[PDB]
RNA sequence: ACUUAAGCAGUGGAGCAUGUUAUUUAAUUCGAUAAUCCACGACUAACCUUACCAUAUUUUGAAUAUUAUAAUAAUUAUAAUUAUUAUAUUACAGGCGUUACAUUGUUGUCUUUAGUUCGUGCUGCAAAGUUUUAGAUUAAGUUCAUAAACGAACAAAACUCCAUAUAUAUAAUUUUAAUUAUAUAUAAUUUUAUAUUAUUUAUUAAUAUAAAGAAAGGAAUUAAGACAAAUCAUAAUGAUCCUUAUAAUAUGGGUAAUAGACGUGCUAUAAUAAAAUGAUAAUAAAAUUAUAUAAAAUAUAUUUAAUUAUAUUUAAUUAAUAA
């Protein structure tokens, strides 16, 4: 699905289980429930 | 009524098949799928096409039905790989290819083949080049 | 059978005719033609297959796995309708279709379930009986599994010039259905 | 013995294949499964914001030929002269574009030539992947049946028997065949014609 | 026909046309296309052919499904179309008159390539190669050559076809008379068709040899044979002779219908 | 840093976890190391050789990493990741086998009768 | 009426194999516990598998997207743009963490499935009932009878598919097993004629005799309840928890330790039973061989040979052909 951007400009695709994802994390975003950052080296 | 020639008439029945002359095998086609109706339409088209293009076939000699078996744990599950003959006699080397050429470009789906050819003809080392290099190394050459 | 150039060049278009000839050369004139049995390879009914039914033939242009086109050559550009649409009439109805509005009231239904049941004049009903309801209640049974509701509807129907009837209608589904079912009896009691 | 009366045996599995190598027969399935999840995931389109149309597609059959592969799916949709809708951009780069079409694309992956074959459903009863995908967001008849296909098998015997009236080839192929035409035979004898029956996912269609 | 590439040659054409070729340079062109003025002066024309404004014409072919914008679920079946499987069987058909047609009227025209059969003589073409092709299939049997001769057909004298038999060793089959060599190691069935020629002409050169050679005192090997042919069956017996008795047969009988109908 | 194993191996096309991705780091430098490992394995176990190239082809033996190692490589379902009850027929486990016979995704199989 | 009681055939005290439990262990990865009994998945655990222990060791990691610097190309014109490829970039990815963290999906176990609704008709003022019948028959829903009840839909049955017996086709009987192979088709739920005994008494069952029969077995296919589940390894989604650690890689170890305890199998405890031998080779079926199989031969155990096990060497076969 990564490629398809590049492929084909004037369709635009979505991919429903990364917007599922996307918007799960927002939900715990909201809440304070994200994950904590991780450690910089 | 309307006049049908022979052509249209030799759809409506079964192959027609040319006599063997002399009896040299020059080809053999197996077909084989996991179902038979697609089989043995395509074995029909083969039939007509060899007719056509001069070469004598036998038929479709059914041979031996493979089945695979599986168990599930208590499902069984089964797989069966039906498998026709046609053989090819008294004919060119070209006619054949041009036979194998035009069913190849019309075949049908699900259905596998393979092609033995028979010619009469008159009387008239990745691994060995690797352990080369490897003796030539200095980790090997370094202990003669 | 052999027959003459001229009466096939007639009879059938110009490019098939030289695959008639060589079909004609190819094909002894004495042959014999036995059926075939295990494949059935040609149609139940006859065609000549000359020409190219819309329906019952692949499209020209559509991809498909026989497809005879160059593989940059298909024709098919615009996708928002079936391609191939129905043959013959352009429907698929059955012998006898029953939908009022997609074929290709209470008192209504009354008058004609009456009509079929018991000959009664349909006219009559839908234009001069009137019906008013009397009792409308919920009635419930016990059962071992649980309790289950009905609707009972008492109604009385007349044409105000000397007939009155009463009837009585018992619907587990729906009021509407037991004041039908009311309406029914009632007519049947005038 | 007819394939207008019922559907090949290979038609059951999605994928149809046999390859006597028997790893590229197994290479091939886990790419016809790897290809119809992408097929899946392309089915959605949205035009900026507030435009998404979401194709419903049933599962994709893989058609394995000796030198062709057909990617055949059903899929359902929802002044058109003039423009271009999302779906309709979808088939073209399926097929129709010069340069990158997705054909071409699937063609160097299998190493074998590839074709899709889109197919349009007006309806959302009439499959029931589509169906079930969707909402996931009689005996007259077979009298009829019965009673015409053996009208058919008598008017062929009529046929026959009157020419024997008047090796096994009888005479002219029109005699047999007089009155059975394209007109009355094909889609009288076609089954699985009329949906019958339905559980919400099962349909019955007799 | 390049009519849809060019957009000089639109003027003067059916309007159906027009629009055909505009949705075919569109849909092929794909992300590559661009407006272009001669499509939309021909467009302009097509406003009489259905029913559009021209003004109307102009947005949507500048902007698309947005331009149109700007300006169903469980619905009734009006008895129009077929269920997948149905149409999977007209599906079966389609490809049925496919095939129908092409025997009917392509095949005829195959003959027009026939060539007689020049029999390879018996004798001087007794080396028979076999080569396999798995069709559509990158099978690695497709390069084994099989190369099988009877040994008779040989040139050889009596003391050059014993030792011939003699080196063959196990690729020789005394009951068959055959001699039969497989040959796979190398990439294409050529090299191994050249591989196996190679070496007949090795083993034919050196049985044909006899200066320095004295392999008729070694017996001929069979045991690989009485082998292979004890992993089989044999069905050797037959019906005695003596136990045959003719008299015993049917007699067909006269029967004067046949006898009138052909003479 | 960016990959866990010491050389870059593609991603599998198909599902992915831990130990399939381990598996196919095996697997393709199984596929670049054969041809050495072979090599070395002619080496050490040729008696006509001297003994000291014998001992040395089979130090070197000793001496590669354990994703050099053909008998490493194991066999896992491509849709679960599971490692036993695996079908190389399919290179299903029994389950996901099931699953996609009933569904109709294997080619040819059926229901046994 | 499951299950029991009876009859028959066994197995059953020992050794080993293989599980579970206990105990130990650094770990001996995971499984049950409301009082009969039950923690018990193995289509192969040396490494991998692997999930456990010890020691080191990796930190945006496996993906998606953002925002930036480097090379590659394509164009325009060194620059502009596009993409690709790296390096960062942080949301995060990841988790064989948790069922005392829940709900669907299902996976099974048990019961009921000639029965449940719907439509009419009829009885009762009505809630309701639908009646004889709480019938007969069979080994059993397999079959009848009656009566204000009669219908349609599912379900069941029929039907379907195996097996069996035949017919047609196909095979140039060297891919030979034509005694075979696989396609189509037919056939049966057996049909009859009498005798005797019962019978709702014949236009019925029990048998038995005679006649035509190749005909004698089998599987699948539906819903409704109710229980059990996290090796629910039969999954998904969500809840919560870790984010230098409960994530990830490598080396080795462990899952095989034994006082014991109980299951499951294999080998035995001798003569209605074990051993040796039995080459023109007594007699099969179903499978498997491109990530192979390994024939015949030579050599060593070893000894004239044979047998058996390895070694050397690959003959055919990628297959109705050879193994
Ligand atoms: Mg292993
Ligand atoms: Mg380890
Ligand atoms: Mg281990
Ligand atoms: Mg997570
Ligand atoms: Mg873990």
């Amino acid at each position: 699905f990564r490629h398809l951007k590049t492929l084909y400009p004037d369709i635009e695709f979505v991919d429903l289980e990364e917007q599922y994802r996307l918007s799960m994390v927002e939900a715990k975003k909201r809440r304070g429930k994200g994950a904590p950052k991780k450690m910089k080296k | 009524t309307r006049p049908y020639p022979v052509n249209v008439e030799a759809v409506y029945y079964a192959p027609l098949k040319l006599p063997i002359k002399y009896g040299d095998l020059v080809a053999d086609i197996q077909l084989r799928s996991y179902d038979n109706e697609n089989l043995d339409f395509y074995s029909d088209f083969i039939l007509r096409t060899g007719y056509y293009l001069g070469i004598p076939l036998t038929g479709p000699k059914p041979l031996p039905t493979r089945r695979e078996r599986w168990t599930v744990i208590k499902e069984n599950f089964e797989r069966h790989t039906h498998k026709r003959l046609i053989r090819a006699w008294d004919t060119n080397p070209e006619v054949l290819q041009m036979l194998i050429a035009y069913i190849t470009k019309h075949s049908m789906a699900g259905v596998g083949m393979k092609c033995n050819f028979f010619q009469r003809s008159e009387i008239s080392s990745a691994v060995g080049q690797k352990v080369l290099e490897l003796l030539d190394s200095p980790d090997f050459k370094k202990h003669l | 059978q052999h027959y003459d150039e001229s009466l096939l060049s007639r009879y059938y278009p110009e490019s098939l005719l030289k695959s008639i000839k060589l079909a004609q050369q190819t094909i002894p004139e004495d042959t014999k033609f036995r059926v075939s049995r295990n494949v059935e390879f040609a149609p139940p009914y006859l065609d000549d297959f000359t020409k190219i039914h819309p329906f019952w033939d692949y499209k020209p242009g559509m991809p498909h796995l026989h497809a005879q086109e160059e593989n940059n050559n298909f024709s098919i550009f615009r996708w928002d309708q079936v391609q191939q649409p129905l043959p013959g009439e352009g429907n698929i109805l059955p012998p006898g279709v029953s939908l009022p509005n997609d074929g290709g009231s209470k008192s209504a239904d009354v008058a004609a379930g009456l009509h079929k049941q018991t000959g009664v004049d349909p006219d009559y009903i839908t234009r001069k009986l009137t019906m008013k309801p009397l009792v409308m209640k919920r009635v419930s049974n016990q059962t071992g599994k649980g309790k289950i509701a009905s609707f009972y509807a008492l109604v009385v129907v007349g044409d105000k010039n000397g007939m009155v009837g009463l009837g009585e209608g018992k619907s587990r589904e729906e009021m509407s259905k037991a004041i039908f079912k009311a309406h029914w009896d009632a007519v049947r009691n005038l | 013995n007819n394939k207008l009366q019922h559907l090949n045996n290979m038609n059951n599995w999605n994928t149809q294949i046999y390859n006597y190598n028997k790893n590229m027969e197994i290479m091939n399935t886990m790419n016809d499964k790897l290809i119809n999840k992408l097929l899946y995931k392309m089915m959605t389109l949205k035009l900026n914001n507030m435009n998404i149309n979401k194709i419903i597609m049933s599962k994709t059959i893989n058609q394995h030929s000796l030198n062709k592969l057909n990617i055949k799916f059903y899929y359902y949709n929802n002044n058109n002269n003039y423009y271009m809708n999302m779906m309709n951009k979808l088939m073209n780069i399926m097929n129709n574009n010069m340069n990158n079409n997705l054909c071409n694309i699937l063609s160097y992956y299998y190493k074998k030539k590839v074709t899709i074959e889109p197919i349009k459903l007006s309806y959302i009863y009439l499959n029931s992947d589509i169906f079930s995908k969707y909402i996931s967001l009689d005996h007259n008849i077979s009298m009829n049946y019965i009673n015409n296909i053996n009208n058919i098998n008598n008017n062929k015997y009529n046929n026959m028997i009157n020419l024997l009236n008047n090796n096994n080839y009888i005479g002219n192929i029109n005699n047999i065949y007089n009155n059975m035409t394209i007109d009355n035979i094909p889609m009288d004898i076609l089954m699985y014609k009329y949906l019958v029956g339905w559980s919400i996912v099962k349909l019955n269609f007799i | 026909a390049d009519l849809y590439m060019h957009p000089e040659k639109w003027k003067g054409l059916p309007p159906q046309r027009i629009l055909e070729l505009y949705w075919e340079r569109m849909a092929r062109l794909g992300s590559e296309y661009k407006p272009n003025k001669d499509e939309l002066n021909a467009l302009l024309t097509t406003s009489e052919y259905s029913n559009v404004p021209v003004n109307d014409i102009k947005k949507l072919y500048h902007r698309g499904e947005q331009g149109a914008i700007d300006i169903n679920s469980l619905r009734p079946f009006m008895f129009d179309e077929l269920p997948s499987q149905a149409q999977e069987l007209v599906a079966q058909h389609r490809e049925q008159r496919f095939y129908n047609r092409l025997a009917a009227y392509e095949l005829p025209l195959l003959a027009q390539y026939r060539q007689e059969y020049k029999r390879p003589s018996p004798e001087s073409h007794p080396v028979t190669y076999r080569y396999t092709s798995y069709v559509g299939e990158e099978h690695p049997n497709s390069r084994k050559v099989v190369l099988s001769v009877k040994t008779k057909e040989l040139g050889l004298e009596e003391k050059s076809l014993h030792k011939f038999r003699i080196l063959a060793r196990s690729r020789y089959d005394h009951t068959t008379d055959i001699f039969k060599m497989s040959s796979d190691k190398f990439e294409h069935a050529s090299q191994n068709a050249r591989y196996l020629h190679d070496i007949l002409q090795r083993l034919l050169a050196e049985s044909k040899d006899l200066t320095e050679d004295d392999f008729s005192d070694v017996p001929l090997d069979t045991r690989h044979t009485i082998a292979k042919s004890l992993r089989k069956k044999k069905r050797d017996y037959e019906f005695p002779e003596h136990w045959k008795r003719p008299e015993d047969a049917p007699k067909k009988k006269f029967d004067i219908v046949d006898q009138l109908l052909s003479t | 840093g960016n990959f866990r194993f010491p050389i870059k191996t593609k991603l599998p096309p198909g599902f992915i976890n831990a130990r399939i991705l381990r598996d196919n780091f095996k697997r393709q430098q199984f596929k670049e190391n054969e041809i050495l490992v072979k090599s070395l394995k002619f080496i050490a176990r040729n008696m006509n050789l001297p003994t000291k190239l014998r001992l040395e082809a089979q130090l070197k033996l000793n001496a590669l990493p354990n994703y050099m190692r053909s008998t490493q490589i194991k066999n896992r379902c491509v849709d679960s990741g599971h490692a036993r009850f695996v079908l190389s027929d399919f290179r299903l486990c029994r389950y996901q086998f099931r699953e996609n016979a009933l569904k109709g995704n294997l080619p040819g199989v059926k229901k046994g009768i």
